């Protein structure tokens, strides 16, 4: 029934394809045979993402062969017909059905995003945002997809306000992930350097920033300490040993922030917040090497 | 008009979107109760739109104690603020479905454009959700609900009884 | 000589996995599907006997009913479960039809309540929270109208 | 114009063409090991 | 109709165009379906297409004698049947005289 | 106006379109008050920029 | 919207100053032609095709070919489907 | 402009999940409530 | 009976429970955590054959339980079984919830509910030793208050003494009980109503159940064990009580 | 003859075609590694994935399997149905499979060979269509669980009646029964034909050659 309807919707561009002088009826029938096979393997049960992916790959190769065939046999790159956006919308529809049915497979999600980004000349920006809102509502606790949507937004379209709101939402959902905190600090630093260089070229033709990065660092340390305590919340010696372990973990992460790193002022305020045994020795070593730098 | 509903689980919160409002006068009928029971019809009645798990056992304990008291925890605020569209707060408020009449007003005082329904029709939808359980999540939720139940129950009961070490 | 016969792949017509369902090929050809009008006439006749066999219109009653005889009825034009029925006893009732039970029964007038209505009053002073209350209007024979 | 090799291969894959395998099998000589 | 329903005085639909509420002199408020053969279930697309097919096919073949006989059948009370018979006799006579 | 419905083919009966208000998403601020102190402080120094 | 199979799917049968009747009859006719063209185009999905026997010469004749030669030239599947049972008593 | 080039960038494994495949291998091949029958 | 006697265990009609035949017959449940009697009852031990082990069975006292009283008076159907989920309202302690947990066995689960905190501490210790039980130390008239701990239980048992017994059963069974699900009530007539008689109380409460959509299947009075008590077994219908 | 006898020959002619879903489940359920349930669950893409991987490993160990990577392990060989091709293409397919069995006779203590021949078994139906070369090639391994699996799968030929006693049991076939199997005479004609083909293709090895000279010595004794 459903398979029947989907092949009926497949037919009209097949008829236009054989109508123009490129594909013969026997090749059309072979293509329709493979389409019947794939549509039934999607509309039965037990089906999975690998059968979806085989369908998408076959469809993309059909589109590529049609491109070579049209360029060969009638030397027109763009024929005013139905066939072009027919095959493109059929691939988009297979991706839509796959992400409706199987919302667990991040590889299929990422292939969807890769396809919709790669056809960027035709892609609805709104469609990219709809797929991203869908994926974020389904998986809130994936800092990889949070980072990736923020990175696409700031790297292609470069809407720093949108990237800011994205990062604040992601940190509201996952205030536990030092990787996401790290990436927020890195994005803020890159935005500051871009603003500084734009000021430089403007003045060339004709500590607030470190402070915001460092307040982000301060609240990072606060919430990471709270979360490493609450993850495994006992007595005096046990609580004290857990306190030492938490402080060790937090300040190892701050050393990673130093390695990420007005560099002198940044390390200065970091060690200022630090002070306000062996870690103390490493800190005064950082002081001496800062005076060397 | 029951547009979204919110279900709370020991591994986190979930927000479903209603596809079809079941009819409201025939609710005591054998056909409508058996459509609650059958998974061939509850798929037509309810689709999942979002799911956010808890982060650790301690936050699960604190959030379950906070649901038991009936206040709005931070994770609940986060999921609702992500999912619910900001419509107008005077004309056509959005309609959430809730198991707890007491939980309702805190949701309203937090978000002023949400109307929280706990009627027998919302109890019917939530009962169907709780019945079909793990099958509704399409594969997302890891962790087994039974072990989560036992751990969270022992921890919450021990906290409420104020157990000791001596 | 070009001999060619009908060769069918069992891989195409009987699926490999047990769980997958079978391809049901279709071939519209009027010679191949003969009795159009007779087959549709028998489907129409079975459908009329089935609607006779399935026709069961009565669903229930509301509560225990009134005590003298229902003469006025007004449905809430906004909501779905709500109606207000007024008898010749004088008692009026606001009714939930989801559970099919009362919300509230008033003794409204002496004589018959000769008309009911359901309303959203807009007082100039305030605005009543319609999401908390619903208002009724009983118009009767003892020279009164009560809201 | 004749079909070139890359879209000849695309035609083989899309149409599911078995004559290359059948020619290879009929050409399978066991003289070499 | 039902034996326990005397003298219907007030009748309304429901606001979803599905049920009918009737208050009668008996003292009871009853509620009926609007199409009896329907149920208030929700239906898979296969059953929904089957039932819509039956509706369209019934209405196409509405005029045939056997279909019309079985569809027109109802069981009415005896006072309604006797009054309808007298109404038929009386109107046939009045039209003969006209 | 009403001579349109009598000639139309099909009618899906909640006909008057509802008052369609704003959606929400993750990219934009929903109600544009900062609900988290991080958003608050970033807005303070953004005004201080 | 015409093709080479409408002559198969076409069903044979046997103006008004009435607006309802004109509109109804035009809708019936147009939905009839839509159905016929849709079945004609649905004829693309036929999985198979018939057989043939073509003599390829002028000296080769199809009544001279025999079942041994056909069973040689034709697939193992149908060559096995060609039964031969010999029950000589009854 | 080479400063803008040598600015550091973010990192994520999502597109690597897209265009990345596996590499591994393949591996080959009385109740609590029932009394004993004496 | 005594400290050395030998008995023959035998399967009862209901699964999970057993009869110990001797010179006097003893109702018995298979001990889950073997070697420790909960409320000080005597307990049988068999040895079964790898080296053999020592399996242990536990006696069920009906002058203490109000469910073994129903078993011994003879209930045609008890919806507790070796693989189910049981919600136990009014679970004072192990003295009945442990026997119910041994009946449902390691596959099923039992959610015990108690209000007051000293029986709560007893329940916490016993539930630590026994994994099928999850304890709740919260008021039983608030399933909304403990909705995050229970999912779609299969039978309910009620040992509640409070005079709102039918309403609290109706709340918990609409929230959590499965459709066509067993309801088992133990009614105490003196707690529900002291002035009027026990039979009047029993008819009144069966009326309240039938109003709250539980179809009563049977009713036993358990007379040689307790006075003025009753056990009502019903089935939760939700769809066509007639 | 009799109608049941002529129908028996008709069934053994159409022994391998899956005319219905039940016969399909049974035929696709017989497998070398996976049991009945999972073998009836999975599909040709799964089996071919494992086949291509294992053949890459086998070509890395011994470099002569590249030709089967060209012909018997291609996607067109996923697609083609053995029971539809003509007798000439059947004969060439049988030459390909016989050459593969002669090569991968000497490597059967290896999961790569087990997986590659799993694909051959469950696509080209060697285990009922040509079992002679299968048994002759894997005959020297006769205590091993690979031979136990091969026995439990195969429908045994006329000449292997001793193994028709030992099929689907627990103990391995014993050396005295291998002495019976060689002690028939038409079996020795068949086996010496197999070894002449094996020598002419120049792939013998010490274990198989030990086994066959021991069976010959015991036949003479």
């Amino acid at each position: 029934s459903k398979t029947r309807y989907y092949l009926e919707q497949c037919i009209p561009e097949m008829d236009d394809l054989v109508e123009k002088g490129l594909f013969t009826k026997n090749e059309v029938s072979l293509i329709m045979k493979k389409r019947t096979d794939f549509e039934h393997r999607l509309n039965s049960r037990g089906s999975s993402i690998n059968d979806y992916i085989k369908y998408i790959n076959y469809e993309s190769n059909v589109n590529k062969l049609r491109a070579k065939r049209c360029k060969r046999i009638l030397q027109v790159k763009k024929t005013n017909s139905l066939s072009d956006w027919s095959i493109q919308q059929r691939i988009g529809f297979i991706y839509q059905r796959g992400t409706n049915k199987f919302p667990q497979d991040l590889k299929f999600w990422a292939m969807y995003l890769n396809y919709m980004k790669a056809r960027g000349n035709q892609t609805s920006y709104k469609k990219i945002h709809n797929i991203y809102n869908q994926l974020l509502k389904l998986h809130p606790t994936n800092v990889d997809i949070w980072i990736s949507c923020a990175k696409y937004e700031y790297e292609v379209h470069a809407n720093f306000k949108s990237c800011r709101n994205i990062f604040q939402n992601g940190l509201r959902f996952n205030p536990d992930v030092p990787k996401l905190w790290y990436e927020y600090v890195k994005f803020e630093l890159n935005f500051i350097t871009k603003l500084i260089n734009r000021r430089k070229v403007m003045g060339l033709i004709n500590a607030l920033r470190g402070d915001i990065a460092l307040t982000i660092f301060d609240v990072c340390m606060k919430t990471l300490g709270k979360h490493y305590i609450n993850k495994h919340k006992s007595d005096s010696k046990m609580n004290i040993e857990l306190n030492k372990e938490t402080l060790n973990y937090l300040f190892s992460e701050s050393l990673r922030y130093i390695k990420l790193f007005e560099r002198d002022y940044l390390i200065n305020h970091v060690l200022q917040f630090w002070k306000n045994p062996e870690l103390y020795l490493k800190t005064v070593m950082i002081d001496i090497t800062l005076n060397i730098r | 008009p029951i547009e979204y509903l919110l279900f709370e689980e020991p591994t986190g919160y979930a927000v479903f979107k209603v596809k079809l409002q079941q009819d409201d006068i025939g609710s005591r009928l054998k056909e409508v109760q058996e459509q609650i029971n059958d998974f061939g019809a509850f798929t037509k009645l309810i689709e999942l739109v979002s799911f956010a798990p808890f982060k650790g056992a301690a936050e699960a304990l604190e959030n379950a104690n906070d649901i038991s008291e009936g206040l709005v925890s931070e994770s609940l605020k986060a999921i609702l603020d992500l999912n619910l569209p900001k419509a107008s707060s005077k004309k056509k408020n959005i309609t959430l479905a809730i198991s707890d009449k007491n939980l309702g007003p805190s949701i309203k005082e937090e978000f002023p454009y949400v109307d929280c329904i706990s009627n027998e029709l919302a109890q019917d939808l939530i009962r169907g959700v709780r019945l079909h359980g793990e099958k509704l999540f399409k594969g997302l939720q890891s962790g087994d609900l039974e072990r989560a139940q036992l751990g969270l129950g022992h921890a919450y009961s021990r906290a409420k009884v104020k157990f000791s070490v001596q | 000589m070009k001999i060619k016969t009908i060769k069918r792949s069992a891989d195409d017509y009987v699926p490999v996995k047990s769980t997958q369902e079978s391809q049901m090929p279709r071939n519209l050809n009027p010679e191949l599907h003969p009795f159009e009008r007779a087959r549709e006439y028998t489907k129409a006749l079975n459908a009329t006997k089935l609607e006779r066999m399935f026709a069961k219109p009565f669903v229930g009653q509301l509560g225990y009913g009134h005590r003298d005889g229902v003469y006025a009825i007004a449905k809430n034009y906004g909501s779905l479960n709500k109606l207000a029925t007024g008898s010749a006893d004088g008692v009026i009732k606001y009714w939930n039809m989801s559970t099919r039970e009362e919300f509230v029964s008033f003794k409204a007038h002496y004589g018959l309540v000769t008309g009911l209505c359901v309303t959203q009053p807009r007082f100039h002073d305030k605005k009543p929270d319609l999401k908390s209350q619903n208002f009724m209007l009983s118009c009767s024979d003892d020279k009164t109208v009560k809201l | 114009p004749p079909p070139d090799e890359e879209e000849q291969l695309l035609a083989k894959f899309v149409f599911g063409d078995t004559t290359d395998l059948q020619e290879n099998l009929a050409k399978f000589n066991a003289d070499f090991i | 109709h039902t034996k326990r329903m005397q003298h219907v005085f007030q009748v309304k639909y429901s606001m979803d165009s599905k049920y009918i509420i009737s208050g009668s002199d008996d003292g009871n408020v009853r509620l009926w379906r609007s199409k009896a053969w329907e149920r208030s279930n929700v239906k898979t697309t296969r059953e929904k297409n089957k039932l819509e097919y039956d509706e369209k096919l019934k209405e196409r073949f509405r005029h045939m004698p056997e279909i019309k006989r079985i569809s027109r059948h109802r069981h009415v009370p005896q006072v309604i049947k006797k009054a309808q018979e007298i109404k038929n006799i009386e109107l046939s006579s009045i039209k003969r005289r006209e | 106006i009403v001579q349109q419905n009598r000639r139309a083919d099909h009618l899906i009966f909640p006909l008057n379109k509802p008052t369609e208000h704003n959606h929400a998403s993750a990219f934009t601020r929903t109600q544009d008050v900062p609900q988290t102190e991080l958003q608050e402080k970033v807005d303070q120094v953004l005004q201080e920029s | 919207k015409e093709r080479e199979n409408q002559n198969k799917f076409e069903r044979s049968t046997y103006q008004t100053k009435d607006k309802k009747l004109r509109a109804g009859l035009k809708k019936i006719d147009e939905q009839y032609k839509k159905a016929v063209s849709s079945a004609a185009a649905t004829d693309y999905l036929l999985p198979e095709s018939n057989g043939y026997l073509e003599p390829e010469n002028e000296l080769e004749k199809t009544f001279k070919v025999q079942q041994s030669e056909i069973k040689s030239s034709v697939d193992v599947s149908t060559a096995n489907k060609a039964l031969d049972l010999s029950l000589k008593e009854f | 402009e080479t400063n803008l080039k040598k600015l550091p960038k973010l990192e994520t494994g999502f597109d690597a999940l897209a265009n990345k495949k596996k590499k591994k291998n393949v591996l080959p091949s009385n109740d609590w409530f029932t009394l004993p029958k004496p | 009976a005594r400290g050395g006697a030998k008995v023959v265990i035998e399967p009862h009609r209901h699964a999970g429970v057993y009869i110990a035949r001797g010179k006097e017959d003893l109702l018995v449940t298979k001990n889950m955590a073997p070697g420790e009697s909960v409320y000080g009852e005597k307990r049988i031990s068999v040895e079964e054959p790898v080296p053999p082990t020592k399996v242990e069975y536990r006696v069920w006292n009906p002058f203490r339980s109000k469910l073994a009283a129903g078993i011994m008076g003879g209930l045609d159907e008890l919806f507790i079984a070796p693989g189910k989920k049981v919600l136990y309202l009014g679970a004072a302690s192990g003295t009945s919830v442990s026997h119910v947990s041994d009946v449902v066995g390691p596959e099923g689960v039992v959610y015990a509910v108690e209000f007051s905190h000293r029986p709560g501490r007893e329940l916490i210790s016993m539930a630590k030793k026994r994994p099928n039980i999850i304890p709740i130390i919260e008021d039983a008239r608030h399933p909304q208050k403990y909705r995050m701990l229970i999912g779609m239980v299969d039978c309910v048992f009620a040992d509640v003494a409070q005079p709102d017994q039918a309403r609290i059963i109706a709340l918990n069974s609409h929230m959590f009980l499965k459709d066509q699900g067993g309801v088992v009530i133990s009614i105490k007539a003196n707690c529900i109503d002291s002035t009027v008689d026990a039979e009047t109380v029993f008819a009144r409460e069966v009326q309240k159940l039938r109003e709250e959509r539980i179809k009563p299947l049977e009713q036993l009075t358990l007379e040689p064990y307790e006075r003025d008590h009753c056990i009502v077994v019903g089935r939760y219908m939700r769809s066509g009580l007639k | 003859s009799s109608l049941s006898d002529q129908l028996a020959q008709v069934a053994s002619n159409n022994a391998t075609v899956a005319l219905d879903r039940k016969r399909r489940q049974k035929l696709h359920s017989a497998s070398l590694i996976y049991n009945s349930k999972t073998a009836a669950t999975q599909d040709y893409d799964f089996i071919f994935e494992n086949a291509s991987k294992a053949l890459e490993e086998l070509s890395q160990i011994e470099p002569k399997f590249a030709i089967f990577s060209r012909t018997l392990f291609s996607e067109s060989s996923i697609s083609l149905d053995r029971n539809v091709q003509t007798k000439e293409e059947i004969k060439d397919l049988d030459n390909a499979i016989n050459a593969y069995l002669l090569l991968a006779s000497s490597k059967w203590y290896l999961a790569p060979t087990l997986h590659a021949t799993e694909w051959l078994v469950r696509r080209f139906q060697i285990h009922v269509k040509n079992t002679e070369m299968l048994l002759l090639s894997t005959l020297n391994y006769y205590q091993t669980p690979v031979f136990k699996r091969i026995l439990s799968i195969i429908k045994l030929p006329p000449l292997f009646n001793c193994l028709s006693n030992f099929v689907r049991s627990e103990k391995p076939p014993t050396a005295l029964t291998m002495i019976k199997l060689f002690n028939d005479m038409d079996f020795l004609k068949l086996y010496t034909s197999y070894l002449d083909q094996c020598i002419k293709h120049n792939a013998t090895y010490t274990n198989q050659l030990l086994f066959t000279t021991c069976c010959f010595i015991n036949v003479v004794a």
